[PDB]
RNA sequence: CCUUCUCAAACAUUCUGUUUGGUAGUGAGUGAUACUCUUUGGAGUUAACUUGAAAUUGCCUUAAA
């Protein structure tokens, strides 16, 4: 049922998106052109939060470096607006709880501020990459059979080598250098992988489970920040242990 | 560094190493994002996990008392964050 | 059977929404649990054992206490269950508050009131002076029980039900 | 087979890609 | 049943100093004084007042089932 309250609720939520990103684009107007006459600041940042809560500021100034992306829900009240929904649509992160790597250059960088209040983000580590691919990933493959609107788990080196015969690649651990040390264009490695579907940190609608659900609503509602300023600097966290749990 | 035999076949890796009489044969798979059979029960194997896991626990406790050792061993963070292995 | 006008004024209660709102409010005001008092008084116990008190707030729920708040008069809104084991107990409240111009509100169930208070039951739970945060939500709330309950329901005073 | 004997097999059966002993199970 | 742009660079090393930036509202109505404008198009601006967030018709789905 509509639950008329919910109606207005969604509305105001949606508005806080629009007016936010709109401002952001106008910042993206004056950080595109260096047309600044009077603005807040022309320099972007990244806000690095680590754990009692120890914080700090930097600037990316790339220097391409991969951001690690883990999508989790938020802010629960909102209809996706256009530009957010598309900029995600590239990363196909709708049908949420989809983890993915993204290399961040400074043409990757400013497009973030739309994605900021959706995925939680941070530079990964080795064992997070190898460990996160070793348990997950799927390949859409056709051969010998299979008109195939169907996805294949990763075992067969025949498909590993075979589809990677372009780049002269066997043994997806090669992609590790392609990723960990960020190999050539990096792109077809991850487009290849058909990136990832996490299991939610704690399942739900149970007795003791419901507790943990609340505790998550606590810590998740604190460590996930925003400015909503259009000057909002990006948030970065240490995702390693996060993926000790989530995967 | 006390081991005896190694076998491999289509299923993973069978390592075989002896302790003082009773002699050990065990297994490690070949790692892939290969899915779960989505049928067979964990519960039986989850309580095999409870008890057998505890066995493992003390066995390695009393087992680090073999010479003298700190049970369980400390690990360095960078090891796991980077390697995450027997290193 | 035909039931007297002073009864059947129960059975007329607050809707899904307005009740839902009332608890949107009071669920702020849960009178602190027992382990709570043990908490704060233990911490301060150690503090003043080695090493400035705003007036605490809650809802005032003692039945005797509640009728005591009224007739002074103190209170602002009163919540009255529809089911009391000796149904007798509350029969005079809706009249009383009436003559005293107090916003009484019938909310369904004594478990439902009893749960906001850290008890098994209340059948009456009410508040008078509230923090300023929700003071507007109060003024509007009582305006809503006036407007919903009070307004068109003068009819309940006559008319044997059943 | 390094420990199937204790020999440290020389590199002649080895030094890829020449053939290696195919499996040689312990049993 | 929604939760709010809580900071920047620059300059000079002084337990702080200097400097430039960065902020669009709930609405309704009181109104005596001006500025400014442009061809009637009245546009942007000028003291300071009342108000229960009051009223009437200014062309992603684990926040499930």
């Amino acid at each position: 049922f509509v639950r008329a309250e919910s109606i207005v609720a969604k509305t105001l939520a949606t508005s806080r998106e629009k007016e936010r990103i709109k401002r952001v684009s106008i910042l993206e107007d004056k950080k595109a052109k260096n047309e600044t006459q009077h603005i807040a600041s022309g320099k972007d940042f990244i806000l690095k939060i680590t754990e009692g809560l120890i914080r700090e500021k930097t600037t990316y100034d790339g220097k391409p470096a991969l951001l690690f992306i883990v999508r989790v829900r938020g802010p629960l009240a909102v209809n996706i607006p256009n530009k957010a929904f598309k900029i995600l649509s590239l990363l196909r992160l709708v049908e949420t709880n989809t983890g993915v790597f993204v290399k961040l250059t400074k043409n990757v960088y400013p497009l973030l501020k739309v994605i900021a209040p959706y995925v939680v983000i941070g530079k990964p580590s080795l064992s997070s990459i190898r460990s996160l691919i070793q348990k997950r990933g799927r390949i859409i493959y056709k051969g010998e059979n299979e008109a195939e609107p169907h996805e294949i788990v990763l075992n067969d080196n025949n498909i590993v080598e075979e589809q990677l015969g372009d780049h002269g690649i066997i043994c997806v651990e090669d992609i590790i250098h392609e990723i960990a040390t960020m190999g050539e264009s990096f792109s077809v490695c991850n487009f290849f992988l058909q990136p990832f579907k996490l299991n939610r940190e704690v399942s739900g609608f149970g007795s003791l489970n419901r507790l943990r659900k609340i505790k998550q609503r606590e810590a998740e509602s604190r460590t996930r920040q925003f400015s909503n300023a259009a000057t909002a600097p990006v948030i970065e966290v240490d995702i390693d242990s996060l993926l000790a749990k989530l995967n | 560094r006390l081991v005896r035999k190694v076998f491999v076949s289509i299923k993973g890796v069978y390592y075989q190493a002896n302790i003082k009489g009773e002699e050990v044969r065990w297994l490690v798979p070949f790692k892939f994002p290969e899915n779960i059979p989505s049928d067979v029960d964990f519960r039986i194997m989850l309580t095999f996990l409870e008890f057998y896991s505890t066995l493992l626990h003390f066995v390695l406790y009393k087992l680090y008392t073999d010479s003298g050792l700190i049970y369980p061993p400390k690990l360095d963070l960078k090891k796991d964050k980077i390697i995450s292995g027997l290193s | 059977l035909k039931v007297p006008p002073t009864i059947a004024q129960f059975q007329y209660t607050l809707d899904r929404n307005t009740a839902a709102e009332t608890f949107k409010l009071f669920n702020k005001y849960r009178p602190e649990t027992a382990a709570e008092k043990k908490e704060r008084l233990t911490k301060e116990a150690a503090a003043v054992a080695e090493g400035a008190s705003p007036k605490p707030y809650a809802v005032k729920y003692g039945l005797n206490h509640v009728v005591a708040l009224i007739e002074n008069k103190k209170a602002k809104l009163v919540l009255i269950a529809n089911d009391v084991d000796p149904i007798e107990l509350v029969v005079f409240l809706p009249a009383l508050c009436k003559k005293m111009g107090v916003p009484y509100a019938i909310v369904k169930g004594k478990a439902r009131l009893g749960t906001l208070v850290n008890q098994k039951t209340s059948a009456v739970a009410a508040l008078t002076e509230v923090r300023a945060e929700d003071e507007a939500a109060l003024a509007k709330l009582v305006s809503t029980i006036d407007a919903n309950f009070a307004d068109k329901y003068d009819e309940v005073k006559k008319h044997w039900g059943g | 087979d390094c420990i199937n004997k204790g020999e440290l097999v020389p590199a002649n059966k080895y030094l890829p890609g020449e053939a290696l002993p195919p499996h040689l199970s312990p049993w």
